[PDB]
Formats: structure tokens, C-alpha cells, sequence
């Protein structure tokens, strides 16, 4: 059994989202299903619910803008929301929540970003180790992953061979409307002359991967 | 509609402590039992722990237990473990023949209480590569500190900066229970090349630590 959201991506301010939730392994009309979402740094939020019988109930905050329907032919339940706000940027899930039953199931979720910015791969700048970013026998270095859109990027170091001491920070939304984050790692200072440090940045929304070698000084 | 109000909104407890999270529904939940508890770990989708007030789902650690009835419900973690760092939600369902509403509580953040740890502070000048783009980013890293709260202040030729930095914090580390923070000062190339001494000042308790650099050295 599987739920799969589709229809995610970019929406201009004041536009509409149209999301589909496709069931696998059962018929979409044998149970009622919810649409839930989570904006960045906010708690989970219930949008609306389509009963097994096919009736749509909306949380009051969402009722005026939202429409939930079902297509038994395509085995989907659909969510539409209009007049999208910046606060509507969120990961959206379909789910049978299982508050009282043993049967619960969630989709993997799909990101909807409400913005006028357009897709852009990241610029990856070195955060170089130096005499200044060395204290005792520990050196700090990293990569500044700047000016990408939309979320997310993934960062590894030396193709995943280096994970101890790695900190990849949450993205921040800059005033430009583009995202930015740093990934850092602390290593022995004594390795800086021998070991190569490469951050691997993947930005699936733009089909861009950047490998940045971070050299001392 | 239905709502859930959780208490507290965040808590810190030592490894092995008993933790209690309470939840008040604005309406009697369906069949007086349709309440679930969800857990969301950092960077993960939400995971249902308990359903029907007290039923533990297969593969959920047994230190999690649920209690209550009507509109008052309680999640107890009997022996808090570092892996329990997460936001916890009660999820309630209100139902009648003409009603079907769900609600998440606002969420309760749980973290591990440990001894205070001072951050290791590193400062990174902008790369020459970024400067050719017209923008200068100065990154300050606060590595492995506890508790999460810290004040970062940027100084440029001794002038206190305001409104041109953004900060980002990691989740609590599963192993040492510390946090890490990045503060990024954004300047025009013109402004950066016009000043000399760049300083990030970190205050925790009765200690202020300032790391600095002189441009072009």
C-alpha cells in the first residue's frame, strides 16, 4: 500500500496549487483521507478531509480557498487552493491519520513554494581553513551554498566518506527570495596539508550538482 | 472545527527523566477515543507513535504511553533518551453524522538537558570568488554549545551591525547533545572592501568571545 502526492512545485503569489494523491494497493474510496501541510519552522496543520463516502470537510481557515475532490477512475484525491500566500509555502501531505484505527498511511509529501523567484542552482563558495579557523589541533572549514531556488539542497563531504563533525545548517530565505545555507566540518589541523576536502552539493530542482574543493588559505 | 492545545510548548529533561505532555481538545473526540500522538524528528516526516489514546503502534519504543479520555490526554515518555529529540503532536478527530474535523496540537519540542558547553567560534572571510559577484558574505560559526540560546553581534571597524545578518541553528546533536549556529553577515563588495576589521561577538552567560580578522592578511 502506498500514497503518492504529485503536482508540487512553484506557484506565483496569488496563484493556485493543484495537488493529486494517488493510492496504490487499495481503492481511494474505501477510506477517508486528509490533506495536511507544514510550513517551514511551523507545526503540522490539517487542511481538510474527504470522507470515505465522498464528502469534503474543511478546517475553517482553509474552507474559503480550498477544494478537495476524488477521482475513483484515477484512484486519486485532489487538493486545490487559490490566492496562495507566502505562508502557504509548505510541504503538503495526503494521509489517513489513524487517530482511532490501526490503519494509518501518509504520502511522502511534496513541496509547494509560493514565490515570484525562479529556479536557480546554487553558487558554492569555500569557507577556507586558515590560521584563524584553527584552534589547537582542530580546523573548521566548509562551503557557503548561496542563492538557490527552490528548496532543498543536500550536502555531503568527500562523497559521504566524511560525516563526523559535519554540520549542515537549515536554509534561510534571503531578502532576494533565494535560499542560502552553509555546511561546515571540523577536522584535525594536521590533515589540512594532506587530505582533500570536497563538499558535494545537490540541487535536484535545477538538476545541478556542485563539487567544491575547499583549499586552505 | 476541533483544536488541540498542548502543554508545555517546549521542555528540557535529563536522559532518563520522566516526561509528560498534556493535550486538551476543544471538542469531545470521536467515540471518546480518536486521538493519536505523532513524533517528528529533525529532517523526517511525522511518525505516528500512539493511536486510540493508548494503543502503541508496532515498532514504537515502549517508554511511550498515552492516557486520558474525553478532551484531556497525556503522552508520557518514561525514560527520556537523546533519540527522543523531536516535536510531539496530539492529533484529535471530531466526528458526527454531519461532522469530520481533525486538528494537530501546536507541538511540544523536547530536548535533552545537559551541562552548559561553550561554543568554539570560527570566523570566515568572504572568498575572493564571491567578491567578483559583487556581494561579500562573512560567516561566523558557533560549534557545539549548550544551551541553544546565544547572542551573536557583528562589528565592522568597531561599528555594531544591525539588520544585515541572518542566523541558523542545527538540531540537537544525537551524541553530545550540543547545538551549532551560523551567523552570516551580508555586505556589498564596495562596503566590504571599504572597511578593515571584521568581528563576530558571541555571548553565553557571563562570557563574550569575539573572533575577528583584518581584510587582506
Amino acid at each position: 500500500v502506498q500514497l503518492v502526492e504529485s503536482g508540487g512545485g512553484l506557484v506565483q503569489p496569488g496563484g493556485s496549487l493543484r495537488l493529486s494523491c494517488t493510492a496504490s494497493g487499495f481503492s481511494i474510496d474505501s477510506y477517508g483521507f486528509s490533506w495536511v501541510r507544514q510550513a517551514p519552522g511551523k507545526g503540522l496543520e490539517h487542511i481538510g478531509y474527504l470522507t470515505a463516502g465522498g464528502r469534503a470537510f474543511y478546517a475553517s481557515w482553509a474552507k474559503s480557498r480550498s477544494t478537495i475532490t476524488r477521482n475513483t477512475n484515477e484512484n486519486t484525491v485532489t487538493l486545490k487552493m487559490n490566492s496562495l500566500r507566502a505562508e502557504d509555502t509548505a510541504v503538503y501531505y495526503c494521509a489517513k491519520l489513524g487517530t482511532g484505527s490501526r490503519f494509518a498511511i501518509w504520502g511522502q509529501g511534496t513541496l509547494v513554494t509560493v514565490s515570484s523567484a525562479s529556479t536557480k542552482g546554487p553558487s558554492v563558495f569555500p569557507l577556507a581553513p586558515s590560521s584563524k579557523s584553527t584552534s589547537g589541533g582542530t580546523a573548521a572549514l566548509g562551503c557557503l551554498v548561496k542563492d538557490y531556488f527552490p528548496e532543498p539542497v543536500t550536502v555531503s563531504w568527500n562523497s559521504g566518506a566524511l560525516t563526523s563533525g559535519v554540520h549542515t545548517f537549515p536554509a534561510v530565505l534571503q531578502s532576494s527570495g533565494l535560499y542560502s545555507l552553509s555546511s561546515v566540518v571540523t577536522v584535525p589541523s594536521s590533515s589540512l596539508g594532506t587530505q582533500t576536502y570536497i563538499c558535494n552539493v545537490n540541487h535536484k530542482p535545477s538538476n545541478t550538482k556542485v563539487d567544491k574543493k575547499v583549499e586552505p588559505k | 472545527d476541533i483544536q488541540m492545545t498542548q502543554s508545555p510548548s517546549s521542555l528540557s529533561a535529563s536522559v532518563g527523566d520522566r516526561v509528560t505532555i498534556t493535550c486538551r481538545a476543544s471538542q469531545s473526540v470521536w467515540r471518546n477515543k480518536f486521538v493519536a500522538w505523532y513524533q517528528q524528528k529533525p529532517g523526517k516526516a511525522p511518525k505516528r507513535l500512539i493511536y486510540a489514546i493508548a494503543s502503541l503502534y508496532s515498532g514504537v519504543p515502549s517508554r511511550f504511553s498515552g492516557s486520558g479520555s474525553g478532551t484531556d490526554f497525556t503522552l508520557t515518555i518514561s525514560s527520556l533518551q537523546p533519540e527522543d529529540f523531536a516535536t510531539y503532536y496530539c492529533v484529535g478527530h471530531y466526528g458526527s453524522e454531519n461532522d469530520a474535523y481533525y486538528a494537530f496540537g501546536q507541538g511540544t519540542k523536547v530536548e535533552i538537558k545537559r551541562t552548559v558547553a561553550a561554543p568554539s567560534v570560527f570566523i570566515f572571510p568572504p572568498s575572493d570568488e564571491q567578491l567578483k559577484s559583487g556581494t561579500a558574505s562573512v560567516v561566523c560559526l558557533l560549534n557545539n554549545f549548550y544551551p541553544r540560546e546565544a547572542k551573536v553581534s557583528w562589528y565592522v571597524d568597531n561599528a555594531l551591525q544591525s539588520g544585515n545578518s541572518q542566523e541558523s541553528v542545527t538540531e540537537q546533536d544525537s551524541k553530545d547533545s550540543t547545538y551549532s549556529l551560523s551567523s552570516t553577515l551580508t555586505l556589498s563588495k564596495a562596503d566590504y572592501e571599504k572597511h578593515k576589521v571584521y568581528a563576530c561577538e558571541v555571548t553565553q552567560g557571563t562570557t563574550s568571545v569575539t573572533k575577528s580578522f583584518n581584510r587582506g592578511e
